[PDB]
């Protein structure tokens, strides 16, 4: 059974949901520029 | 990559000198000669699938014994690899016209070829029947210009002189 | 969505100055190639189906993405490819006329690599297909026109990577 | 299958399954013993159903195999029979699923885009499946040949 | 090592392609200003014996602890090596301006210079200033805005070769940082 | 009629846009306005909307 | 027999370059022979002199101002009565070779420097050094080098005509002899004043100790770690500049490595390694769906062959023939070019690219966790709920020591 | 390096023993089938130039991305290099079968092949596939069950040397993984 | 470095010229003696290439067991790391001298240094000698009482900056003790 399986449902499907997690268009989780850096704890003077 | 730049910056680097007027003059030749040798890099690129098709079957029209069982071109997969290799040698000649020297041939196709063609029992005379057919199918002012046919042929029979 | 003239006007407008000699210098450079781009976009419109048929047969036709288990097995999945490759050859035609790749990332590139990872579409085979599609496009439109149309193909391949 | 689209039908309508839907899921699963026998006949007859399938296909369409035809030479003719092995396989899925839902989303949806984009005459591949149908229904009784042939002609209909 | 012709070869080998009509407009424009590039290398190598003393002595008047005893320009043998790697770097940048690609910069000059300068104990931040004065000089010579020696030229734009030689010194200044 | 909105069936089957997005883009299409906008009056277009 | 004879046997009669030096990394970069001609221009005598000073001093700054004992040994060579072997012997007997690589050097650092300078290779085994240790301590250094260059090694692989070079000889008699080679001749930049650390231990860069690494690799059988043979490395200098799809050049070591990034990367490279071993058993027969009908579609298609050009007239139209070797099998230009596009379209190769891509990302991320106590971390990930526990109380793996105090 | 006689000598020199009659029953049995060991290692060495091309190209038909541009067995240098270490490994295994002791394999062939193949970018899982095809051939030629060549042999059993040459090939698999 | 004094934002579209909601009063008060502080950090970092080499060789020539083989500064990797760490420490005092407080020094440079130097076997009794030289070096340079080098400052006083920077060096020196 092929390793690079895929997404989708119905027939012609590999047993993996759409988008690998059933979400086609995933809402992002990143923050913006300056507070992705604020969380890193290294870009403090920046 | 043996080229016109990488001989004047390999000999100056071994000497430890700046690029003097003897080495800037050598790349002035890379402006006059490269007007023609890129034209033979462009006609060969736009018509590559018909050149190898017209050349690779002359390997099998001359040597018809390759389709016998036990020989090199015995089945479907080994015939497609034999047309693949003439596409490779026609690709490095397109790479050598656009480099400026025999760089992509002496490193990528030629070096080690006499050790793989003896180990895999490929006849190397069958390769030069396909390349020397391409040299004699060349009409000089019809395929390309007069000068671009000189540049394209001089890498072709250099590759013949490498394999024989 | 800016062409070469829109991008030239924007940069000259964003500083609040008129169109000086440098701004018009590039605009004259774009009008010189205006004749080349239309004929390039002319033949590409004619041989749209032929170019895509040549690219897939030359890059990924017989590889094991085409076979069962590969990423392109079912007929819905195969039919999505030539539908998908049609946009790359089409939007690249738009960039070749507009002379600016802003339309690509505006309408193609954004959310694209993030979408193929969701579906599990192989980005490696995708770029190879566009590279092979770029190779046949240089056959039709010529060398310099292929250099122009080819300049937006690898822009798609770069951002899609 | 009949089970999955009788569900998604009643799913969309915000309701459960009627007796008309549940007396047929019931009627289908008691039919399941007879379906596996029918698919079992076509399973290990693919050597004859495909090879005799391409038998009549070339006798009826010599253009596709003649020089210039899409399936010309030792290479394309092998793939010429490969597709018939595909479609013969999907008919075995449709017989066990009791519907062309497996055949629908495999080998039927957007099939004209593929074969038009491959240069293959789509009418020619339709002729191939019809030749397989006469070989398949010749291997079964009349009660079965009304089913095994029944899924082929649906594939014939969608393939043109 | 590569040049600007064979960088697009090994890029076109990555996509198993012929070098067709799309990529040759990148290279026929490269030989279109091929007379401009040789007019830019000639401004570098004609002042190259004077630029290396201009740049190493500019590092000394900024960071004078090098010539302080215990430093790294104190011993007179140790001073004469620092004039040598000012111009070996200028030899390999001028090959990279000549070839049009920074492979010979990133396979011969910077090939182990970072662990060289650690293991010799050379201060790396002063090696940045020895390099970057030669960046600010070569973009003054190629644009011919050097404030005490103007060279004769056919006039025209040259700012692409200025940013190209500024891109090769940043390749040096990042690899030894 | 063999019509096709491959871009819209793309962006809806993946979920990149809603059905409401796919419906609104269908309304502003040109195959729509050639069908239910050009042959009618703004009065009749409002009711057919 | 792919290689007929090694480089240690001399080149017989019928070649200009030896057989191992054709397809090795000899031909790519500047580690070649620059063998002196018979009579030569004093510019060409300076070319062979500048390669000797690069080779036997190992990129050292020879300080051309002095060249103090050099110009007698130069003028014996510029006449022609000194061989290039006898020049490179005489340079290895001077004071400016002694004050660089002998007055501060350990006898492991000195023997490993004479293998790089005089010969090409590295020292192979342990008792190869233990000969040259005992030959120095009983005969002295002047009778060491005389007994070092006049064995059977130098006179075959360089002769008395060519300068020494780094011998990329293809067949390496331990496999670590390639590893210690590239670790000694450290790239195009590093000299042996740098590599032995003679400058940093030096009192103002003078009279410092030439201490050595790799002494633990010559005593015990232990390979060189891969970072010294891939980063500061002559293979970067004689680099082919390919498109190598597993790129052999190591990434620079990242600041702020996390254990959360590694612990999913090790599970990913176990996921691909367990999936590669499944997919490689099904290769080339069951992955080819058109293979099963090749026995019949090759004999169904052997009817009405056409010998000249022109037939299959088909009711009176042209519809001719191609009659080559390719198109008699019906194949096209997209049928031999399908092998070049087998990286993104293959399945077994799809795993082995990302196996070696992610192991190469693992081997620089795991090796960047050699820094523990004061290292400032960061959280570039969004601090999700996925977390492995710290359950390391009792024995979980316990490698089998059946002889716990066996006495 | 050692052989099968001198392996039990350093085993007996660890306790300073003489080589007595209780130890020598293996070595007197070792020369009792010493005709079979030369009859075994002749069959590998007479087919060794086709054993490598059966195996390196047998790696190619399993993983066809290696001949694509990018894969590590593409260029005629690389194929001649991969064929070269195809027969270095086959030389030292046939050395190890002849001496009957795996010491000559592990200090001369495999000592540091793993760190070498990491540095060149050689994929380490594919080299196990080159070795395991040569593992299945050397146990075929010794037991004379090769399906397209039979050689003449005296009648009798041989599967001990087929097992010994199998254990000399998984040492190559364990060294480079 | 650049957070050590605050810069006013005067243009629009900033969110800090209008909805700043503050001005930084703790650092608006340190440009009230800002030129005298900026000359003091310029007195250190123009001699920071020489202060670290003098101080590390100062503890070598007073405790000569470190460059003995077996000591903690004999090999080249350890000798390069010892010159690196004094340079890093001299930078972080020069942050804390510039910002006017030791809160940058104690978490980025001193938090987890005593546990590090006992995890590597670094002699803690000798490293506090290495910062007391740099304590004595920095008060000579800030008060301009260095013997071999003067700098042309303005006319004034720089005690209570010299005792400020001497209060950071023992704050280093007790954090590793
Ligand atoms: C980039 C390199 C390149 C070339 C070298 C040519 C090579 C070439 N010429 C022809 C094809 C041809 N070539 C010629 C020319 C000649 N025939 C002769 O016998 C005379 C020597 C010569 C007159 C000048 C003619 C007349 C044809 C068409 C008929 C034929 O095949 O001979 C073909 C077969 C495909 C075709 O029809 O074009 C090829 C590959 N084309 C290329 O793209
Ligand atoms: C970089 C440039 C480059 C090349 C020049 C070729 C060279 C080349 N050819 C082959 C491999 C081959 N080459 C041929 C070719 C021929 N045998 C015949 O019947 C004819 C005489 C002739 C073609 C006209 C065949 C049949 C094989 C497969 C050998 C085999 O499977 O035994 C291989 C081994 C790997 C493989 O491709 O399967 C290599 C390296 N490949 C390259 O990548
Ligand atoms: C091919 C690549 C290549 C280079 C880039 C150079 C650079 C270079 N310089 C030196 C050697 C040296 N390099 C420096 C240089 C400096 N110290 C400073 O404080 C300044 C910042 C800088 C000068 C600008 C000094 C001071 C030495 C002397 C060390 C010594 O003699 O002990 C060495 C070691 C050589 C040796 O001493 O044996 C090398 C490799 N040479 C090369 O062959
Ligand atoms: C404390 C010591 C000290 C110096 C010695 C100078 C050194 C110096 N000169 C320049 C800047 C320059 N330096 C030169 C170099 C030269 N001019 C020539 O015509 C000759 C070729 C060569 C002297 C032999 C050039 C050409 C420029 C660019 C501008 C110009 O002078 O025209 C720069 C970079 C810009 C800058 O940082 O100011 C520096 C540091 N400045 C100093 O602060
Ligand atoms: C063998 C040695 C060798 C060289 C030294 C150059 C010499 C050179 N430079 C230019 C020619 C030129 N060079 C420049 C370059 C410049 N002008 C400026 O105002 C800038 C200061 C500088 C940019 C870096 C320009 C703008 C031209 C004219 C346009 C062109 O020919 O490209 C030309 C063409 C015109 C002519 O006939 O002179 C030549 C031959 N070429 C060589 O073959
Ligand atoms: C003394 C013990 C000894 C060995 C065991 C071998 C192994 C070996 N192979 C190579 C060198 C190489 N080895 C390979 C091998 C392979 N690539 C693949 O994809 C396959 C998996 C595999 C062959 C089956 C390639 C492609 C190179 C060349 C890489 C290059 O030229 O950069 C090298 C470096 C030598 C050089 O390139 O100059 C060594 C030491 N040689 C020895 O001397
Ligand atoms: C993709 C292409 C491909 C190949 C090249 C072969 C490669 C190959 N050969 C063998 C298996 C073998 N391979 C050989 C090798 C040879 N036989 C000889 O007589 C010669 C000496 C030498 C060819 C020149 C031998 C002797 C065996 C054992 C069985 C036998 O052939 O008798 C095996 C393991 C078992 C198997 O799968 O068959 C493989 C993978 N198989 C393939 O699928
Ligand atoms: C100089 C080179 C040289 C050789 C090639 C061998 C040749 C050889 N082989 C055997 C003899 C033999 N060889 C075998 C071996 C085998 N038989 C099989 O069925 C297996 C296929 C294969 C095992 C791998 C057996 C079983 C005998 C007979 C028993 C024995 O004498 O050991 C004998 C003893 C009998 C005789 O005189 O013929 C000799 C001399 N010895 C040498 O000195
Ligand atoms: C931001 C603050 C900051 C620091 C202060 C240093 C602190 C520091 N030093 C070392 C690491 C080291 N530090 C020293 C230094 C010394 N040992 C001695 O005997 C001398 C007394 C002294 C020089 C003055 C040595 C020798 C090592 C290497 C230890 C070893 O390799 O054995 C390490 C381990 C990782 C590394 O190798 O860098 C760290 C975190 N690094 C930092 O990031
Ligand atoms: C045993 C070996 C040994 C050494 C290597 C030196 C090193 C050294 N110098 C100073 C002491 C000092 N070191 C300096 C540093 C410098 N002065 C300059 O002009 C240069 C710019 C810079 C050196 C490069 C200064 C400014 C002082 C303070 C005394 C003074 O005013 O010079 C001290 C501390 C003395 C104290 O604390 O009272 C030591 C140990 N002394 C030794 O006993
Ligand atoms: C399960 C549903 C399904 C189908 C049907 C399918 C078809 C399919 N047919 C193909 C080729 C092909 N198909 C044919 C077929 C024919 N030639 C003729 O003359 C006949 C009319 C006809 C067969 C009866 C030929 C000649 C090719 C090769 C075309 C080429 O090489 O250009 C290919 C490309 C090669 C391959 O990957 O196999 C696919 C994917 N894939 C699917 O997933
Ligand atoms: C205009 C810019 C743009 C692009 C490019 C785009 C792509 C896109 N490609 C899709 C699917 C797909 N794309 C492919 C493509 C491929 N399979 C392969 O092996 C190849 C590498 C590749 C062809 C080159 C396949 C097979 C699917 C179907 C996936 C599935 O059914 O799971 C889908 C899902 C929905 C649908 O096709 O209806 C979208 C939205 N959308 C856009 O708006």
């Amino acid at each position: 059974r092929t390793a690079y399986p895929y997404t989708g449902s119905g027939y012609g499907s590999a047993g993996v949901p759409y988008g690998q997690d059933t979400y086609g268009y995933k809402a992002t989780t990143a923050k913006s520029i300056t507070e992705t850096a604020a969380q890193a704890g290294v870009f403090n003077t920046f | 990559m043996k080229s016109v730049i990488t001989t004047v910056v390999s000999a100056a680097d071994a000497a430890g000198r700046f690029p003097s007027n003897s080495d800037l003059e050598s790349i002035q030749g890379n402006i006059q000669r490269s007007a023609a040798r890129l034209e033979a890099a462009e006609k060969l690129a736009g018509n590559h699938e018909a050149v190898v098709k017209e050349a690779g079957d002359a390997c099998f029209a001359k040597y018809a014994y390759l389709k016998n069982p036990g020989e090199a071109g015995e089945n479907q997969e080994k015939i497609n690899k034999c047309y693949r290799d003439v596409d490779h040698y026609m690709r490095l000649v397109n790479y050598c016209l656009v480099v400026g020297g025999t760089g992509p041939l002496d490193e990528w196709g030629i070096a080690g070829a006499r050790e793989v063609y003896r180990t895999l029992n490929l006849p190397t005379s069958a390769y030069v029947a396909s390349i020397a057919y391409t040299r004699d199918r060349l009409c000089v002012p019809r395929d390309m210009s007069a000068q671009a046919g000189v540049e394209f042929s001089a890498y072709l029979d250099y590759l013949i002189n490498a394999l024989s | 969505m800016q062409d070469a003239i829109t991008s030239v006007i924007n940069a000259a407008d964003v500083q609040g100055k008129y169109l000086d000699a440098n701004s018009v210098e590039k605009l004259r450079g774009y009008f010189q190639t205006g004749e080349l781009r239309v004929r390039a976009a002319a033949t590409i419109a004619a041989n749209a189906a032929t170019i895509i048929k040549e690219a897939v047969a030359k890059s990924l036709l017989y590889s094991d993405i085409t076979r069962p288990g590969g990423n392109m097995y079912t007929t819905r999945r195969y039919a999505a490819c030539i539908r998908d490759l049609d946009y790359y050859l089409r939007y690249a035609t738009y960039g070749m006329l507009a002379g600016d790749p802003s339309i690509l990332d505006e309408r193609v590139l954004n959310g694209l690599k993030e979408t193929y990872n969701s579906l599990g579409v192989p980005i490696g085979a995708t770029i190879q297909a566009i590279q092979a599609m770029k190779e046949v496009t240089g056959s039709l439109v010529g060398s310099d026109a292929g250099k122009e149309m080819g300049l937006y193909f690898d822009y798609i391949c770069s951002g899609l990577s | 299958s009949i089970v999955t689209k009788s569900i998604v039908n009643a799913d969309a309508e915000a309701r459960y399954l009627s007796p008309g839907e549940l007396d047929r899921i019931k009627s289908f699963v008691l039919s399941g013993q007879r379906r596996l026998r029918i698919a079992q006949t076509l399973t290990e007859n693919r050597e004859r159903i495909v090879k005799q399938g391409g038998q009549q296909l070339f006798q009826r369409r010599p253009d596709v195999v003649s020089p210039g035809g899409n399936a010309y030479g030792e290479e394309m003719t092998a793939t010429c029979l490969r597709d018939l092995d595909y479609y013969l396989r999907l008919v075995t899925y449709g017989i066990i699923a009791g519907d062309v839902t497996p055949i629908e989303e495999i080998g039927l949806v957007g099939v004209k885009e593929m074969y038009s984009a491959l240069g293959t005459p789509i009418s020619g591949v339709a002729e191939g499946i019809r030749c397989m149908k006469d070989v398949a229904c010749s291997l079964l009784s009349g009660e079965d040949a009304a089913e095994v042939g029944f899924y082929f002609d649906y594939t014939l209909a969608a393939m043109q | 090592m590569l040049d600007a012709f064979s960088r697009v070869v090994v890029n076109s080998d990555a996509k198993a392609a012929y070098v067709g009509g799309s990529d040759l407009q990148a290279l026929k424009s490269f030989i279109a200003d091929g007379n401009k590039r040789l007019d830019a290398v000639n401004s570098i190598v004609s002042n190259a014996s004077c630029m290396v003393s201009d740049a190493v002595s500019g590092m000394i008047c900024e960071n004078p602890g090098l010539i302080s005893p215990g430093g790294n320009c104190y011993t007179n043998r140790r001073m004469a090596a620092c004039l040598r790697d000012g111009e070996i770097i200028l030899r390999y940048v001028s090959y990279a301006l000549l070839a049009g690609d920074a492979s010979v910069l990133e396979d011969r000059c910077l090939n182990g210079l970072k662990e060289t300068y650690i293991a010799l104990g050379v201060p790396t931040n002063s090696s940045i200033r020895a390099v970057s004065i030669m960046k600010a000089q070569a973009v003054a010579f190629i644009t011919n805005t050097a404030t005490e020696r103007k060279m004769s030229f056919a006039a025209g734009d040259c700012t692409s070769l200025a940013s190209e030689v500024a891109s090769y010194f940043d390749r040096v200044g990042a690899a030894i940082s | 009629y063999g019509f096709s909105f491959s871009v819209l069936e793309s962006q809806v089957k993946n979920g990149q846009i809603s059905i409401k997005e796919f419906v609104r883009s269908l309304g502003k299409s040109s195959v729509y306005q050639k069908q239910f906008y050009q042959p009618y009056v703004n009065s009749r277009v409002v009711e057919l909307a | 027999k792919v290689v007929d004879r090694l480089d240690s046997q001399p080149s017989a009669a019928f070649e200009q370059t030896k057989q191992v030096y054709t397809f090795s990394r000899y031909i790519l970069g500047p580690h070649r022979a620059v063998v002196a001609p018979v009579a030569m221009d004093p510019s060409e005598k300076e070319v062979v002199l500048r390669a000797v000073y690069r080779q036997v001093f190992g990129n050292a700054y020879i300080m051309e101002e002095e060249r103090a004992e050099l110009r007698v040994m130069e003028s014996q060579f510029l006449l022609g009565e000194l061989s290039v072997k006898e020049l490179v012997r005489a340079l290895a007997k001077s004071s400016t070779y002694k004050v660089r690589f002998f007055e501060g050097a350990v006898q492991y650092r000195f023997i490993e420097l004479c293998f790089k300078h005089l010969l090409g290779r590295a020292p192979d085994n342990h008792e190869e050094i233990a000969v040259h240790m005992r030959k120095y301590q009983q005969e002295g250094y002047d009778a060491e080098i005389d007994s070092y260059l006049d064995a059977g090694e130098y006179d075959n692989v360089f002769g008395d005509d060519t300068v020494p070079f780094l011998r990329f000889r293809g067949v390496y008699t331990p496999c670590d002899s390639f590893n210690r080679q590239c670790a000694l001749q450290g790239g195009w930049a590093n000299s042996d004043k740098a590599m032995g650390g003679a400058a940093l231990s030096g009192y103002n860069g003078s009279d410092g100790r030439q201490m050595s690494t790799m002494i633990g690799n010559y005593i015990s059988g232990k390979p060189i770690p891969y970072e010294k043979v891939a980063a500061d490395t002559p293979l970067k200098s004689t680099a082919p500049n390919w498109y190598a799809r597993p790129n052999p050049a190591l990434a620079p070591q990242p600041a702020y490595v996390s254990a959360k990034e590694i612990a999913e990367l090790r599970s990913r490279v176990s996921k691909l390694e367990a999936a590669w071993s499944v997919a490689v058993k099904q290769s080339a027969a069951a992955k080819d769906t058109v293979e099963t009908w090749r026995a019949a579609a090759k004999e169904m298609a052997a009817m009405r062959g056409i010998s000249p050009m022109g037939e299959a007239y088909f009711g009176g139209i042209a519809q001719k023939v191609d009659n080559g070797a390719l198109a008699q099998l019906g194949n096209k230009a997209s049928s031999y070019k399908k092998y070049l596009y087998a990286i993104e379209t293959d399945e077994v190769s799809r795993l082995e690219v990302d196996l070696e891509e992610a192991k190469g990302q693992l081997r620089v991320l795991e090796a960047a966790m050699a820094k523990s106590t004061p290292m400032t971390r960061t959280a570039e990930f969004k601090t999700l709920t996925k977390n492995v526990a710290a359950v390391t109380a009792a024995e979980k793996a316990d490698p089998l020591s059946k002889r716990p105090r066996i006495s």
